């Protein structure tokens, strides 16, 4: 699986808050990417390994 | 790969193959191909992977589906084989009985 | 080969039994978690396509082959793959797309839903609406009587009358407005004519100004919008009218034979003047009646047919989208012995003798006879006057109903098949005959001569108001009482048949289980769209 | 007889049951297994209810 | 770490067979077994007809 | 083919010995060649709802001419 | 054994007494052979309550026609 | 009857039993009773229906032999069962069908 | 003569119920429900529900 | 029909030429735009230059 997101506001909140960000919302879901590579993802400034 | 929208999101959140069946061949016996078929396209069971559901999407597994169609090296004879799909591996059923 | 229909109605649930149900009736019947188990092969074996539905033939002849026929909309989706609230929240999503506004109000839906379900609905209300059908010049004759009608039925109950057919609900709209009718009653029917305005700015505004041809693309990404489509309830000629427009090759069955050719026109259609030409030949159609078959006529009798110019889409509209929502799909085909009619008003007593003056009130001098009944079970007291004005239109009403089947091409995005019967769908429409909300029990007393039910479209067939309509058919309910739903329901082959049709089974089990509610309004009408590659590039800009 | 074959049916226990009885089974006396033709997680854990 | 649902669906298996709906058992091994309950059921057991 | 939807109920011969009318008189000229008497009587009784409606349709049509104005000169003067 | 509720309360020999009416010749042929006062008495007002309700369906009965059109055009006339 | 006792007090009559409610319905749709009593005994019977289509869900569209399955689901959709009070011969139609 | 309890219908808990209802709609559907027959035609039934 | 001696009408402005009003007002403008149904859009009808 590939990281992906319904909607913008659901990938705001897991980049702030990895640990408790909610997988589904009442009408939108993200899925955390896993994969062998762990990319680096650097929006803003906040990282999220 | 054309999916219903009611699909569960639960079988995207984990490594599982695209269509709605897990193909995997190696669980089947090593000399045997009707065995071995049956786990790839048979729906009167459920796939090994979950057992509650057949298959997440029939446009895909089924022998003659949507999906099959699309990506087979049977039907897919016209077309010129100039560039990569990414989906012939996961439906081009020769291969998947090579394992 | 008989053009009769009560023999068709009647011998197909004579004496009946075991009744077979069809598979798209049964997928959608089980929800998704039950679909998928692998206890439902059967019917998991046969779909592999999503827009083609399959069945299998009887092993008659050879080994039996497939047949695959597209599925015209996105309303025709099984339901354990596209749920009720998936289509309701997707229609949610077209009227904020295209702008739309709503014109009616919920309290006029529950206005008009209660009309629906009431068994005291009068029934002489329901012998006007016949003897009109569809003409202004008839109309006219009659405002002060169904003046009289609206008036006495808002009044008594806040439920307004004549919303069972659009003809007449556009003519009291158009007419009778000014002080013919209540003032709160006659603002209900400008919202219901209102509202299918409204709608028709949102589809044709979901469709891109852009053109493929000289035509424009309305035609391929809606079903509405599409004219090959017809109303069920057709009283002016609109055949002809249709094989002149129709690019895809049409194809009109009447009885035994079906001419596909304009230059054909004269001998299966006819027509009805405007009863001032008409007249010189009064006498020449009433011994058509007598010395005439009326089985095996072939022949269609309309009037000629009048350009509104909407496309006669808001017809449309009003009877695949508006009153199958708000009835919850309670409607059956009815149609009329129209001599039969006119013997009950013009062979009345009171009516009849030259003595009685005009204006007076009939119930008075009323014999007893079926016409005094009807009265007093509608509890409505017309003048004399007001018969006779109804008796003037038997010169020209029409001997009997008939029903009509269509047979059009796809478009050619959808037309791409093995076999050449699979490219072509077909409709059924019913002529000079009226739909129809439950009947009373005390209503089918002396009303069982004037009337016969007719289950002509999905919408418009319902073992809950057949049964009622017709001795046979309650009694093949009562015996198989599974098939009260809709989409379980046995019609006969004659008139209706559930892979061949605009409206397949799923869109029918929608409606019946759709709520009242305006947002249901938009449901109905987002589930019109095609699944053609033409409809995908108009949705993907909304 | 009737209401017996339409329970073992719509609950699968002809081609989704353990045993697999056929004539050999009662006419022989054997007790074969279903196919299960691939196993994906290991060995099938029983639930007794 | 795959999430199962076990619903009503599972569990027909064993739900629905006649060993479920039997009181014969039950009945078996009450009456095999010592004196029951001392107290008594008179009243209502069984229609008395006039 | 088959059948027809039952006659309505309706009082028997109410037409013509109940009332008298000039309607009766031009009425007359039909007569029962071959037809049994109760199918003439069945016969009978479509014909003069035909002739209701010649003379509820004519009455119709006077109404529609409107009010004479020459008239409205004379009798108003 | 057999059991009834209690009698209600009535007025005594209506019939006898108070009216003088078309049924009491039909109600005078009731005659008791070797029957005690009460008994006698309690037939007496059973048979009249018959006789009352006999005549009240007749007169339903009569009453459900409704008018005839000859004498409607009579009256008109 | 109806049309004093729901002025004098609002509270309607005969909602004892079910064949009065049934008629009462059928007939008198006329104004012959007021207008705000007539819409009680109508929702009263039209009630009775919305619960068994209901009813006629949760019994599917399969069936075990001629006969539906709704029989085995609900005691309600059961025929050998029937109501306290008959006034008709309905013991007879009970031997028949069973 | 008129009414034996054992072999009835409607139990004692069906009347304890209506006893204690409130009117309201939930104890229309509440009395409703309480009519399933609890049979193996039942329980399929109410799976699939 | 009544008004057709005494009204003839005039799309001159964008607010003004309006399709709905013209359909009703004018025969031909009503026939024009039978045979093009999306003409009805405001922004595109098609004005006398």
């Amino acid at each position: 699986p590939a990281l992906s997101a319904s909607s913008r506001a659901l990938i705001d909140e897991f980049m702030s808050v990895k640990q408790t960000h909610a997988p589904i919302h009442y009408g939108h879901y993200i899925i955390e990417e896993v994969a062998p590579v762990r990319r680096i993802l650097k929006f803003g400034n906040k990282v999220v390994f | 790969i054309v999916t219903p929208v009611t699909a569960d999101v639960a079988y995207f959140q984990k490594s599982n193959s695209p269509r709605g069946r897990a193909a995997c061949v190696v669980s089947c016996e090593n000399y045997n191909q009707e065995v071995a078929e049956g786990l790839i396209y048979d729906h009167s069971r459920p796939d090994a992977a979950y057992e509650y559901r057949s298959t997440v999407n029939p446009w895909a597994s089924q022998l003659g589906s949507l999906g099959d169609i699309m990506y087979n090296s049977s039907y897919r004879q016209t077309a010129v084989p100039g560039l990569y799909s990414p989906c012939r591996a996961f439906f081009n059923k020769e291969e998947l009985l090579r394992n | 080969n008989h053009m009769n229909v009560l023999v068709i109605v009647d011998e197909f649930y004579d004496n009946k039994y075991a009744a077979p149900v069809t598979d798209i009736a049964l997928k959608c019947g089980l929800p998704t978690e039950d679909f998928l188990h692998p206890s439902n092969y059967d019917l998991l074996r046969l779909e592999l396509h999503p827009l083609y539905d399959i069945y299998i033939g009887r092993d008659a002849g050879e080994r039996a082959r497939h047949r695959a026929v597209h599925r015209l909309m996105v309303g025709n989706l099984p339901t354990p793959l596209a749920p009720a609230a998936f289509q309701e929240a997707r229609g949610q999503q077209f009227e904020t797309a295209t702008s739309l506004a709503h014109v009616v109000d919920q309290a006029v839906i529950e206005t008009v839903q209660d009309t629906a379900y009431d068994t005291a609905y009068p029934a002489f209300f329901y012998v006007v609406e016949a003897m009109i059908h569809g003409f202004e010049e008839k109309f006219v004759m009659n405002v002060p009587l169904v003046s009289l009608c609206i008036n006495t039925y808002w009044e008594r109950s806040g439920r307004l009358a004549f919303v069972n057919s659009f003809s007449m609900i556009k003519f009291i709209c158009r007419h009778l407005g000014n002080n013919a009718i209540s003032k709160e009653a006659y603002s209900m029917y400008r919202k219901i004519y209102g509202e299918l305005i409204a709608l028709e700015q949102a589809l044709m505004r979901l469709a891109g100004s852009d053109v493929v041809g000289d035509e424009s693309v309305g035609q391929y990404v809606c079903a509405l919008l599409d004219p090959n489509l017809l109303p069920p309830v057709a009283y002016t000629d609109i055949f002809t009218h249709l094989l002149t427009v129709s690019d895809r090759a049409p194809q009109i069955i009447i009885g035994n034979e079906v001419y596909a050719d304009t230059l054909a026109a004269p001998q299966f259609i006819e027509r009805v003047g405007n009863m001032d030409e008409m007249a010189a030949q009064f006498v020449a159609l009433y011994g058509y009646r007598v010395n005439g078959d009326h089985d095996h006529d072939f022949r269609l009798h309309l009037g000629p047919y009048v350009d509104e110019g909407h496309a006669d889409v808001l017809e449309k509209i009003f009877y695949y989208v508006f009153l199958p929502t708000c009835t919850n799909a309670h409607m059956c085909g009815l149609g009329v012995d129209f001599q039969h009619v006119a013997q009950t008003l013009a062979y009345n007593g009171p009516a009849f003798s030259h003595h009685f003056t005009r204006d007076e009130d009939i119930l008075d001098n009323l014999e007893n006879g079926t016409l005094r009944d009807l009265l007093e079970i509608s509890d409505l007291r017309p003048t004399v006057g007001m018969i006779r004005d109804l008796s003037a239109s038997f010169m020209t009403c029409p001997t009997f109903t008939r029903a009509v089947r269509v047979s059009v091409d796809n478009d050619v995005t959808q037309q791409l098949a093995p076999n050449p019967a699979d490219k072509r769908t077909e409709q059924t429409v019913l002529v000079n005959g009226l739909v129809a909300f439950a009947f009373s029990e005390r209503t089918r007393a002396v009303t069982q001569c004037l009337f016969h039910a007719i289950p002509f479209h999905m919408f418009y067939g319902d073992p809950r108001v057949a049964a009622t309509m017709h001795q046979d058919v309650a009694t093949f309910v009562m015996r198989n009482p599974q098939q009260r739903a809709v989409e379980a329901f046995n019609r006969p082959e004659q008139l209706f048949a559930e892979y061949r049709e605009w409206h397949r089974s799923p869109m029918g089990k929608y409606a019946a289980e759709c709520l009242p509610s305006l947002v249901s309004i938009s449901g109905m009408t987002a589930m019109h769209i095609k699944m053609s590659p033409m409809a995908y590039i108009a949705q993907a800009k909304l | 007889q009737q209401v017996n074959d339409y329970i073992k049916a719509k609950v699968g226990a002809q081609r989704n049951g353990t045993l697999l009885r056929d004539p050999r089974t009662y006419l022989a006396g054997m007790t074969n297994v279903n196919g299960a033709p691939g196993l994906c997680h290991g060995q099938q854990a029983t639930c007794e209810i | 770490n795959l999430l199962l649902a076990f619903n009503l669906q599972n569990a027909l298996k064993v739900l629905c067979h006649p060993r479920l709906h039997t009181p014969a058992h039950t009945l078996n091994s009450l009456n095999a077994a010592p004196a029951p309950r001392d107290r008594r059921e008179t009243y209502s057991l069984q229609h008395r007809r006039p | 083919m088959a059948r027809r939807l039952p006659k309505p109920t309706l009082q028997g011969r109410l037409e013509a010995d109940f009332p008298d009318s000039p309607l009766l008189p031009k009425f007359q000229e039909l007569n029962q060649n071959n037809l049994p008497n109760d199918v003439f009587r069945e016969a009978q009784r479509s014909y003069l709802v035909f002739l209701t409606s010649q003379f509820c349709y004519e009455e119709y049509v006077q109404r529609t001419f409107g009010v004479p104005r020459r008239q409205r000169a004379i009798d108003k003067r």
